[PDB]
């Protein structure tokens, strides 16, 4: 099975490094989205806040 | 600048734009907004006529 062996451990790599991009891109992805979780969340400021107390 | 709510709560503002902020020492009175509530005008005035009167 020399050729069809040989065939197709290529493809199931060829397939793999193709689906190792897909993860690459969103690693790229989701620290911008964490950065505006951050940010976008921490607006939460001074909305005129008042004072109290705590217990 | 925290405010003071003549009925109650304390407040954190700001002013409109341009409303003088060495002016606004504590001490002095302000007009807040209705919505926003920050510090819209300036005013004077002070309290009790016992100092007055005499």
């Amino acid at each position: 099975d020399l050729y069809s062996r040989y065939k197709k451990l290529q493809q199931e790599l060829e397939f793999l490094e193709v689906q190792e991009e897909y993860i690459k891109d969103e690693q790229k992805n989701l620290k911008k989205e964490f950065l505006h979780a951050q940010e976008e969340v921490k607006r939460i400021q001074s909305i005129p806040l008042v004072i109290g107390q705590f217990l | 600048f925290i405010v003071k709510a003549t009925n109650g709560p304390r407040y954190v503002v700001g002013c409109r734009r341009q409303l003088d902020k060495s002016k606004l020492k504590p001490g002095t009175r302000v007009a807040l907004d209705m919505t926003t509530l920050t510090i819209m005008r300036y005013l004077p005035r002070e309290v009790d006529p016992l100092v007055y009167n005499m």
